[PDB]
RNA sequence: GCACGGAGGCGAAGAACCAUGGAUUUCCGAAUGAGAAUCUCUAACAAUUGCUUCGCGCAAUGAGGAACCCCGAGAACUGAAACAUCUCAGUAUCGGGAGGAACAGAAAACGCAAUGUGAUGUCGUUAGUAACCGCGAGUGAACGCGAUACAGCCCAAACC
RNA sequence: AUACAGGGUGACAACCCCGUACUCGAGACCAGUACGACGUGCGGUAGUGCCAGAGUAGCGGGGGUUGGAUAUCCCUCGCGA
RNA sequence: GCUUUACUGCAGGCUGUCGCUGAG
């Protein structure tokens, strides 16, 4: 969702991987508000991170990186 | 000392287990091979024409 | 006039006598030492292996194979039979040694396939013949008018299945009239009664 | 006994399957556990 | 490429672990050593770790406890997510 | 998604869904670095082969598939109102192997004997005929003919 | 109505919805086949005993198998143009 | 299933012969 293809690609390699970096955390923390049983969750996100995360691998071995 | 109930209570050993090529508990660990899919005796699968009526 | 190789042709009509006497003689012991399968540099009939279509080049390959003489090898009922079913000492095989032979020169090159064999003779207790393989992978072969047919997908491990000239004549393919109404186009599409 | 990682493993899978069919798989088909197993009355494989 | 830490493990006996001994739970890739787990630890919370004791659970996963240094404050670190 | 919930989310930046192509594709598995009940231990075409730059450098094999197909191994109950030859039957079952189909195949054929036919399968027929057989019970073709489809070539040697 | 096949829709539906007839499009198979074209070069006379596949053809002992009977096919031992 | 100088066969052992197998 918020984030799409266009603006993945127009990324450069650096920024891919420090997207990544920023995705796979914002998960991270909220697979542990989760595990804490925490309820200011939003069930779309964490959805929407995984999916996230695949598109910018999946962008990266397109571009070669 | 009877065949029956009395001579039940020595089972402890294992000797089938989980098969790691096939998945089922088939795999006697004392002979390591698999009665059912022929693991560690054959690399081709354990196969019979008689698990099934002749014309079938 | 007459080709060098019939002179080798000549000699092998009869295996016991002249020259060939004395190399069989000889060359025998040290086969007698070697193993079930042995790969030689060059065949020893030279005038049979070209004409069986043997040739000078990369994937080509030959290999000596020994067999043990006689008849079947078989293990006696251990289960009620009929009289007729009980024989024991006289059946034997179905299959000729040479084709025993050129099944285990297959097996040892896997990979190779066998285009034809023939006998070099044998001794009181095994018989010796030569195989001759191709290299279907190859392409000294795959670009050879004369052996590339050999590289099809249905000619892998024809040996096998009896579709080499040895397995032809032991499966009673040779005439095509009388005689034959069991044997061709298969034994077993006739029942295996040829 | 002594049970390995990946017998372990396994065990722990059958474990997670002996729950029950949540409460809203209910309402949503509108009206069962066939795996339902019991450490006594039933025996794993292995 | 498999991640080594899942989530915090966060229970009665891990919070204890938290206040009374500066110790971090967490449920962490079973492939993971206990070098992987201190060194994913420090990275990703910029602490440092002491000591790491691991389970393989009867869920088939694996659980850690990361004892972090007196540098560091564990009830502080788990209280920022 | 099946699946008619709650919450929340995605979709006009055209989602869902469908077709084609691509990405990702854990471990065990022929399973191939060594070992192991799906895990572990210290760079790997393990093993067998061909070629070879003689270095795993380039390659092949392995296992699967409903049956069909080809090559090998091969029963007994049963029938004969017993039973041994015979029968059941080259069946059941076993070993090996290929393909999309296999196998066969361009005559040292046939032998309606001819001034005739002209690679090979298969189908109909020839025919339960010829032949076999405690001449018992039973077993059982072919040439030809009508069809289907058609297609004919390459080596060895001579001479170079 | 070139559509009265079938289904769905709160009951017996050509005309409510999907379809159905007609027409049209794509993929797969036929097939890398047929056709076409490139190259190669068919065939005939006379002379010449230059060449033409061996444990073979064939025979015998022992087995199996076959409708194969003296006259099937094969294996095996021995002999062998 | 068992027995034996029941019927008929089959392994096995003994023995001759042929091949392996040559020179004087
Ligand atoms: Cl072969
Ligand atoms: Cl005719
Ligand atoms: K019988
Ligand atoms: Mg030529
Ligand atoms: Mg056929
Ligand atoms: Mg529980
Ligand atoms: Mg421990
Ligand atoms: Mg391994
Ligand atoms: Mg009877
Ligand atoms: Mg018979
Ligand atoms: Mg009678
Ligand atoms: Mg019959
Ligand atoms: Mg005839
Ligand atoms: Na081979
Ligand atoms: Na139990
Ligand atoms: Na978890
Ligand atoms: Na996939
Ligand atoms: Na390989
Ligand atoms: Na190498
Ligand atoms: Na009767
Ligand atoms: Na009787
Ligand atoms: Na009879
Ligand atoms: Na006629
Ligand atoms: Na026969
Ligand atoms: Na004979
Ligand atoms: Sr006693
Ligand atoms: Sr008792
Ligand atoms: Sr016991
Ligand atoms: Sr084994
Ligand atoms: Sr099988
Ligand atoms: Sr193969
Ligand atoms: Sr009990
Ligand atoms: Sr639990
Ligand atoms: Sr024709
Ligand atoms: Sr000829």
């Amino acid at each position: 969702t918020v984030l799409h293809v266009q603006e993945i690609r127009d990324m450069t390699p650096a920024e891919r991987e420090a997207e990544l970096d920023d995705l796979k955390t914002e998960l991270l923390n909220a697979r542990a508000v989760q595990a804490a049983g925490g309820a200011p969750e939003n069930p779309g996100r964490i959805k929407e991170l995984r999916k996230a995360i695949a598109r910018i691998k999946t962008i990266q071995g397109e571009e070669g990186d | 000392t009877g065949a029956g109930t009395p001579s039940q209570g020595k089972k402890n050993t294992t000797t089938h287990t989980k098969c790691r090529r096939c998945g089922e508990k088939s795999y006697h660990t004392k002979k390591k091979v698999c009665s059912s899919c022929g693991f560690g005796k054959s690399a081709k699968r354990r196969d019979y024409e008689w698990q099934s009526k002749a014309g079938e | 006039a007459r080709s060098a190789y019939s002179y080798i042709r000549d000699a092998w009509e009869n295996p016991g006598d002249g020259q060939l006497a004395e190399l069989q003689w000889q060359r025998q012991q040290e086969w007698r030492n070697e193993g079930a399968v042995e790969r030689i540099e060059r065949p020893t009939r030279l005038d049979k292996a070209r004409s069986q279509g043997y040739k000078a080049k990369q994937g080509v390959i030959v290999a000596r194979v020994s067999v043990r003489k006689g008849s079947a090898r078989k293990r006696r009922h251990k289960a009620g039979r009929r009289s007729k079913r009980q024989g024991v000492t006289r059946i034997t095989r179905r299959k000729d040694i040479q084709r025993v032979a050129e099944e285990r020169a297959s097996r040892t090159f896997p990979n190779l396939r066998v285009l034809n064999s023939y006998s070099v003779g044998q001794d009181g207790r095994q018989k010796w013949h030569e195989v001759i393989l191709i290299d279907p992978n190859h392409p000294a072969i795959q670009n050879d008018d004369d052996l590339s047919w050999i590289c099809a997908d249905d000619q892998a491990d024809r040996v096998f299945r009896g579709l080499t000239g040895a397995g032809r004549r032991n499966r009673g393919l040779s005439g095509k009239g009388k005689g034959s109404e069991k044997t061709r186009p298969s034994l077993r599409s006739n029942g295996g009664k040829a | 006994g002594k049970k390995s990682k990946a017998t372990k493993k396994r065990l722990a899978k059958l474990d997670n399957q002996n729950s029950r069919v949540p409460a809203w798989v209910m309402l949503k088909t509108d009206r069962r556990n066939h795996k339902r197993r019991h450490w006594r009355r039933n025996d794993t494989d292995e | 490429s498999w991640d080594v830490i899942k989530h915090p493990h966060v229970t009665e006996k891990a919070m204890n672990d938290m206040d009374f001994q500066n110790k971090l739970q967490f449920a962490v890739d079973d492939r993971a050593s206990k070098g992987e787990v201190a060194d994913a630890v420090e990275e990703q919370y910029d602490v440092t770790v002491e000591q790491v004791n691991t389970q393989n659970t009867m869920d088939g996963e694996k659980k850690a406890v990361v004892r972090l240094s007196e540098d560091d404050d564990a009830q502080e670190v788990a209280s920022r997510i």
